[PDB]
RNA sequence: CCCCGAAAGCUAUUUAGGUAGCGCCUCGGACGAAUACCAUAGGGGGUAGAGCACUGUUUCGGCACCGAUGCAAACUCCGAAUACCUAUGAGUACUAUCCGGGAGACAGACUGCGGGUGCUAACGUCCGUAGUCAAGAGGAAAACAAUCCAGACCGCCAGCUAAGGCCCCAAAAUCAUAGUUAAGUGGGAAACGAUGUGGGAAGGCAUAGACAGCUAUAGUCGAGUCGGCCUGCGCGGAAGAUGUAACGGG
């Protein structure tokens, strides 16, 4: 369950996802990654899930870079509360996602295995994800 | 040195600068057709609301 | 019960005269909390740091000095 | 029969068929491989 | 001399943002050829064939030819530009060598 | 009052055959229609019946396109409760060849005194005779 | 009967559904280009975007530092478009300003754009900005204050158009030329699943004989065959209570 050790401030503005991700969509650590195609949200716990799920299918034979951290916090209202009387409670930690975004790297395995792997770990995802592999330019 | 200039739609619901646009070119009802200046000024008035108007060049 | 809920009045502050423009002397030019702006010739500077016009004339910014600082002075 | 929203082959004696606009999969070696989608 | 790309000469009219996306629709790609001695000259590209060309690894080390009308220059690929989602190749530079 | 209105003592209804065989159901529907409201004569008014008879013969052999005959569905409710009645265009065309002309026209007709008026000069007829010989009606080929 | 025509804001209030000053309306007088729109010229900025130079935060290596790599309303080495201020100028327009008599109003609503809050819920709530209603009829939306087109002085059995339409209800094309769909899709919906069909760019094997079937790699036969990528339109996923009832109907 990644979460920064600490932070500035504790809660954060909703703001707005646009744009695309130009920055990190290149292939940097590994051979092989797996990028998103469409924008969302990422959870602590959606990313500890795919990771777990690509460590197991590769047996740790390899390295798994992961290129997402969850820094922005979220906060939701006790329930049964009514409107107002301040902002809620921090529940959960994401990483905003834009498109072209890469998530995981993998270096050291076969295509093959690292494809199955990336196949197992799109189904955990709530967005439409893509491989790619490393190229010249 | 003079071009005709014909009020196409509607200028009810527009901003107001381009409002006083039609006036300041002295448009001032749908299918008016005035004759005016060629300068730059004037120009300036037609191409701010090029969306509402014809201009026979 | 939020801890929170308080803010102070405003300052308006900024920029009063900007170049190009006629002044008499005494005219207020830039309003500021610290010296974003420094006086430069026949522009006074006031104990909250308000730069004001000391004689008539055409106010005009540049960028001057060793330190890249801004002034604001006035030409007759 | 399964009926699911996601049919596929499970091994090599599977065909996918369509009859009346209904994908389904037939098993030649296992009755229990056989599927309907819906 | 290995690697010939065919393109066409792209004007002032053809350049900017609207005439890029124009001719990226037109499944066409923008690319600059700079270097010594010389002042830049815009080109319009297939983007069938750079994509060709892209999937060869000797083209990133090699002399290429550009040839548009008669006119012919002798490049190395310099930068390229991608969409960051769809991977699709968007720009070209190209140095004179 | 220079435009005129046509007067109903004045109108001439003259007697049409039609044969359906082959025919797809709404496009001869909308010709019955219009000559039925006499929307093809100079003399139209909007408040007079102005139309002609049409006799519909060969009613069980028209046709409908795609998977129609069997997917059309044709209701009714007896106002009782749950008395929703449902049927089909092949069982019914069958069964009742004529009332799928009358829901046809019907529905192309306008709804009131005058359009219960136009329906009534029409006339459909399963086989391939009409016990209209007197009235001497003239093949239409619509 | 004729002319003009608001506001639902700011500030303060034992004030919050009241009231007062200011903002907005009207009438009289004074004074005329001092006003506005647009062009050109001068000017300050720290937002959108972007970046890691500071403040925080993040991953992987090497030895707090070095090399790669991300993030930020309360970070900035940078940095627009617009908006705002001033001067000059053409054309167009009853503009601007000053002094007085009379007010009303200080419960707003929806929609688009930029945001806070809320669950990127609400015909939710609070701001900024523009339009409409309020105080506005007509036409198009089946019916539908706030959407689209458009601003009704009166009369006409005259004509041209806007939005939107032209098979019948119901005015106008069963118009013309090319394609696509077979689902009544059109005329409600997701992850995901599948040899449905149209188009496109490549790749593999093959008449010294390919794929499938078939006989024990060889052999009968006699041309195409195979597996992916991009893309148009479709299919399943898809259960509710009065009656078809998710094209207004046919
Ligand atoms: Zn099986």
């Amino acid at each position: 369950m990644l979460q920064p050790k600490r932070t500035k401030f504790r809660k954060v503005h909703k703001g707005r996802n646009t744009g695309l991700a130009h920055r990190g969509s290149t292939v940097s650590f590994g051979s092989i990654a797996i990028k998103a195609t469409e924008r969302g949200r990422m959870t602590a716990r959606q990313i500890e899930a795919a990771r777990r799920t690509i460590s197991r299918r590769i047996k740790r034979g390899g390295k798994i870079f992961i290129r997402v951290f969850p820094d922005k916090p979220i906060t939701e209202k006790p329930l049964e509360v009514r409107m107002g009387n301040g902002k809620g409670n921090v529940e959960y930690w994401v990483c905003e996602i834009k498109p072209g975004k890469i998530l995981y790297e993998i270096e050291g395995v076969n295509e093959d295995l690292a494809r199955e792997a990336f196949a197992l770990a799109a189904a955990k995802l709530p967005f439409k994800t893509t491989i790619v592999t490393r190229t010249v330019m | 040195k003079t071009i005709k200039v014909t009020q196409t739609k509607s200028s009810s619901h527009r901003l107001k600068n381009h409002k006083l646009c039609l006036q300041g070119l002295g448009l001032r009802r749908i299918g008016h057709t005035v004759e005016v200046q060629d300068t730059p000024s004037n120009r300036g008035m037609i191409n701010k609301v090029y969306y509402m108007v014809s201009v026979e060049e | 019960s939020t801890k929170n809920g308080r803010d102070s009045n405003p300052k308006m502050l900024g920029v009063k005269v900007y170049g190009g423009q006629t002044v008499t002397a005494g005219n207020i030019i830039v309003r500021q909390r610290g010296t974003e702006f420094h006086a430069g010739a026949n522009v006074g500077m006031g104990r909250d740091h308000t730069l004001f016009a000391t004689a008539d004339g055409v106010v005009k910014f540049e960028v001057k000095g060793q330190f890249g600082r801004r002034y604001v002075k006035v030409e007759t | 029969m399964k009926v699911q929203a996601s049919v596929k082959k499970i091994c090599g004696s599977c065909k996918v068929i369509r009859r009346n606009g209904v994908i389904r999969v037939i098993c030649s070696a296992e009755p229990r491989h056989k599927q309907r989608q819906g | 001399a290995n690697f010939v790309l065919n393109a066409q000469a792209r004007a002032e009219d053809k350049q900017g943002k609207g005439a890029s996306r124009r001719l990226r629709r037109e499944s066409l790609v923008p690319a600059i050829i700079y270097g010594g001695n010389a002042e830049p000259v815009a080109v319009t590209l297939e983007l069938r064939e750079l994509v060709k060309a892209l999937e060869s690894n000797v083209f990133f080390e090699e002399v290429v030819e550009i040839k548009v009308g008669d006119k012919v220059e002798n490049v190395k690929i310099q930068a390229l530009q991608r969409h960051p989602a769809k991977n699709t190749p968007m720009h070209a530079d190209f140095k004179r060598a | 009052m220079k435009t005129l209105s046509a007067k109903p003592a004045e109108v001439q209804h003259d007697w049409f055959v039609v044969d359906a065989t082959g025919k797809t159901l709404g496009r001869l529907a909308t010709e019955i229609a219009r000559r039925l409201r006499g929307k093809h004569k100079t003399s139209y008014t909007p408040h007079v019946d102005t139309g002609d008879y049409i006799i519909v013969i060969n009613a069980e052999q028209v046709q409908v396109t795609g998977n129609k005959a069997l997917d059309k569905k044709y209701y009714r409710h007896t106002e009782f409760p749950g008395g929703l009645k449902e049927t089909n265009f092949e069982k019914l065309v069958a069964h009742k060849p004529e009332e799928i002309f009358e829901r046809a026209v019907k529905g192309m007709l306008p709804k009131g005194p005058l359009g219960y008026a136009m329906i009534k000069k029409m006339k459909v007829y399963a086989g391939s005779e009409h016990p209209h010989a007197a009235q001497q009606p003239q093949v239409l080929d619509i």
